[PDB]
RNA sequence: GCCGCAGCGAAAGCGAGUCUGAAUAGGGCGACCCACACGCGCAUACGCGCGUGUGAAUAGUGGCGUGUUCUGGACCCGAA
RNA sequence: GGGAUGAGCUGUGGGUAGGGGUGAAAGGCCAAUCAAACUCCGUGAUAGCUGGUUCUCCCCGAAAUGCAUUUAGGUGCAGC
RNA sequence: AUGCCGUGGUGUAAAGCGUGGCAGUGAGACGGCGGGGGAUAAGCUCCGUACGUCGAAAGGGAAACAGCCCAGAUCGCCGGC
RNA sequence: UACUAAAAACACAGGUCCGUGCGAAGUCGCAAGACGAUGUAUACGGACUGACGCCUGCCCGGUGCUGGAAGGUUAAGAGG
RNA sequence: UUGCACUACGAGUAAAGAUGCUCGUUACGCGCGGCAGGACGAAAAGACCCCGGGACCUUCACUACAACUUGGUAUUGAUGU
RNA sequence: UCUGAUCGUAUUGGGCAUCUAACCUCGAACCCUGAAUCGGGUUUAGGGACAGUGCCUGGCGGGUAGUUUAACUGGGGCGGUUGCCUCCUAAAAUGUAACGGAGGCGCCCAAAGGUUCCCUCAACCUGGACGGCAAUCAGGUGGCGAGUGUAAAUGCACAAGGGAGCUUGACUGCGAGACUUACAAGUCAAGCAGGGACGAAAGUCGGGAUUAGUGAUCCGGCACCCCCGAGUGGAAGGGGUG
């Protein structure tokens, strides 16, 4: 039986052009007046998975 | 009673003598308990940064505790 | 996770949309064609498959990355710009 | 009392701030002066 | 058919670059070698890009063993 | 010890079947089991719980802490 | 006073750091020192302690006596200190 | 209350209230059909009380039941 | 019923109530008939307490459904006002 | 003539009335039928476009069903608590438990923000109509014993305290490097560019003396960009930014 891969996990992180796995931050969705543009300038972007939680990333994405 | 509030970690970060580079928080703390000298900035909540790499050194400027980085 | 909001459900999905229609190019560097035609010469889709730069039954398109001083006129589809640069310098054509 | 509001450029009406204001201390719609960054300059941004 | 053979981007797309951005600013991701020589400008020397070697070393894929894991009753036994 | 011509006792034959029957009412009885019978099948039900898990020698060798938790005798990450 | 950060020397094999495979553990106990709760009682309860032992540590001592004192069992000997 | 409870518990004759105008109400059944009853309000069903004697006080604010429809609110449909 | 068996007592000690450990004291080996103080005797994976699971019961807990009920429409026609 | 009031041919629905033919009758009679309280058919007596039923729709519905009904805890229950900020416990770095000891927060300010310039308070003493312990005035003494929007702590008299002028940086695109940290989060940041405020200039300015005033992901709404657009062109829908 094939194995099957974990949607949620599939549709949050993805993989770069050397193997790195990279994901966005929280915090940004709603409940924006308050968080200064420096607290959003922060949050922006993509950013790597920490040595931590690699493990069970990859075992989620594979 | 039972209330309390999060431990915020203040105080020393870098000590007389020790290497540093631009940038490096020096001390943490609630006010001016020490005072910004050459080559230090304060921060927005009284942080002490460091403006430039060099060495720290503490010192007495007529009353304040200074904290300055020598290049 | 013992309970506390998993990784894979505290995290943001990742923005965007994918592409349905999205074309794919099968690529190759001036490098490679110089490395493996050094007698330069007329150079096709099917001989970048027969030499094994490139897959079969897929659109190539010629990229420019490294050297090239043999004199080939290749013939792809979508070549780049300095790919096209290059392959004037060197004396070839690049029509698709 | 302190509602959420919005400030939209006075020339290409694009809202490009959001803010808080006490209702009863300016019960009018407020004005400001903010930069734009589609106009390219500083505009005048009112309330919307 | 699959994996490897180029990446970046939400995508159109561009491509050893690409995205953001007014920026040929800075950043993120990705490629890019030097224990060296020679000509070139270079410095007292050290290298900085190019032409070659003094030959500077990559690389994947398929099978078979082992450990762990997924879906299955899934180490065995046991309810109301 | 109670009733013992009565709302009596009893033989033979028959009827009501499981969220159903029947009950002068106790959750009583329905084949020695009834706050929902029994049998086969779903089925190798499930159990953060209890028990068990079989030959040898060599080297190394813990933890009973932190954070989070419908969490506290479980588990995820860190620490060792 | 200690403890803590950095730095220059000296010493020390089985320290340390990075990245992978495989874990177990996440009910601790007693003793010394510093404290809270309690009545300054508890073989009571909760914290700290590059503090110890037990846990997972046999041997000698304390009559017996997980946690106290000495001391860490590779094997043999009818040797010594 | 078969198998630890025989009683003050249940039943009872008597009482009141409510429903039922008749393949009635009620119950079994998807329905046909059945019981009620080969009965017809002095009958049948449900609830409570419980021989007999003397009696059964105040409250319709709440919640039920019965009846009314001026107003408010309100579905599908119509309209577009 | 049954881990064993050439299965004493006192005062201690210990998972804090010891036939089995310490120091003592007492006791020739083996049977028969009796008593019931102990063997935390046997029987029942405690019925009391806590945790988890289940079951049935209640209700102005939640969400459903049967039943009962409202209107529209079809079955469904004609004539007046 | 918004024609309220209104007439006649169309059209229509709503009430009411009548009718019979759909449909209904466990009213009756006859036949199948020889034996039939079944059934069916024929005729008749009534009801009647109602009722009943199908589909759609509102109500009611412990009658039935599946489930839920948190944790901590000197056993459990009762009571109380659960997130964030400040102090002590806490043993002179950081961190550190208790159903340990005390308090605060779920905001406020269009100025209480930015910038430029100026000033020093409380208290006490003396004198002075109302005026007195304490109102405003004058003169001394006074270095922080006042004040800080708001708890406490650490700070601030060099003022971060008080007064006045002009303004919106309570910006946009970034951000080397750090603190804290299991992770997710949280925090600080020089400096570059654009376009600005104040200042003669140097410069300062990405809210508030600092630390509380807050809520992940999913799913939706809105504005903008015009990125994809299921044959094509649009559109629906999706995408990015806020
Ligand atoms: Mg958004
Ligand atoms: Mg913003
Ligand atoms: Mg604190
Ligand atoms: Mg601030
Ligand atoms: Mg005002
Ligand atoms: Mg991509
Ligand atoms: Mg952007
Ligand atoms: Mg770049
Ligand atoms: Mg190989
Ligand atoms: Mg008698
Ligand atoms: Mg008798
Ligand atoms: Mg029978
Ligand atoms: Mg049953
Ligand atoms: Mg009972
Ligand atoms: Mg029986
Ligand atoms: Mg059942
Ligand atoms: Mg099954
Ligand atoms: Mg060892
Ligand atoms: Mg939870
Ligand atoms: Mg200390
Ligand atoms: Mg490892
Ligand atoms: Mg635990
Ligand atoms: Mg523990
Ligand atoms: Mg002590
Ligand atoms: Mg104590
Ligand atoms: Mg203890
Ligand atoms: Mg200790
Ligand atoms: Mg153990
Ligand atoms: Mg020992
Ligand atoms: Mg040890
Ligand atoms: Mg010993
Ligand atoms: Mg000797
Ligand atoms: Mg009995
Ligand atoms: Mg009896
Ligand atoms: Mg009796
Ligand atoms: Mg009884
Ligand atoms: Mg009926
Ligand atoms: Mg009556
Ligand atoms: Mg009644
Ligand atoms: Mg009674
Ligand atoms: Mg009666
Ligand atoms: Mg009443
Ligand atoms: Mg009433
Ligand atoms: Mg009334
Ligand atoms: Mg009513
Ligand atoms: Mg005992
Ligand atoms: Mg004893
Ligand atoms: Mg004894
Ligand atoms: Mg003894
Ligand atoms: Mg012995
Ligand atoms: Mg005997
Ligand atoms: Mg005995
Ligand atoms: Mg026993
Ligand atoms: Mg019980
Ligand atoms: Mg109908
Ligand atoms: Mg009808
Ligand atoms: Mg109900
Ligand atoms: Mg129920
Ligand atoms: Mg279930
Ligand atoms: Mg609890
Ligand atoms: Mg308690
Ligand atoms: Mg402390
Ligand atoms: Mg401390
Ligand atoms: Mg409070
Ligand atoms: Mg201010
Ligand atoms: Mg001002
Ligand atoms: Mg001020
Ligand atoms: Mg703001
Ligand atoms: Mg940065
Ligand atoms: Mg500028
Ligand atoms: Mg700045
Ligand atoms: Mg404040
Ligand atoms: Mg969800
Ligand atoms: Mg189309
Ligand atoms: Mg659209
Ligand atoms: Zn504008």
């Amino acid at each position: 039986p094939k194995a099957k891969t974990h949607s949620g996990a599939s549709k949050r992180f993805r993989r770069t052009g050397t193997g790195k796995i990279v994901r966005q931050k929280a915090n940004r969705r709603h409940l924006l007046e308050h968080k200064p543009s420096t607290r959003t300038r922060r949050l922006d972007g993509r950013t790597v998975v920490a040595a931590n939680d690699t493990k069970r990333v990859t075992s989620l994405l594979n | 009673n039972g209330r309390d509030s999060a431990a915020q970690r203040l105080g020393v970060k870098r000590y007389g003598g020790q290497v540093v580079k631009a940038g490096e928080i020096l001390v943490r703390q609630r006010g001016t308990k020490f005072h910004p000298g050459v080559n230090v900035g304060r921060g927005g909540d009284d942080t002490l940064f460091a403006k430039t790499a060099g060495a720290v050194e503490f010192g007495i400027k007529r009353g304040r505790k200074t904290v300055s980085i020598v290049g | 996770e013992g309970g506390q909001m998993p990784i894979h459900m505290r995290l943001p999905k990742l923005k965007g949309f994918r592409n349905r229609f999205r074309t794919e190019y099968e690529i190759v560097n001036v490098g490679d064609i110089n490395r493996l035609f050094p007698q330069g010469g007329a150079v096709g889709v099917d001989d970048l498959v027969a030499k094994g730069a490139v897959r079969k039954n897929a659109l190539v398109k010629v990229l420019g990355d490294g050297k090239l001083t043999a004199k080939v006129d290749v013939s792809a589809h979508k070549f780049s710009g300095s790919a096209r640069a290059k392959i004037t310098a060197a004396g070839g054509s690049a029509t698709e | 009392v302190r509602p959420k509001i919005t400030l939209a450029c006075e020339v290409c009406k694009h809202r490009n701030y959001i803010t808080k204001k006490n209702r009863r201390n300016d019960p009018d719609r407020l004005e400001l002066k903010k930069f734009c960054p589609n106009c390219g300059k500083h505009q005048a941004h009112r309330e919307t």
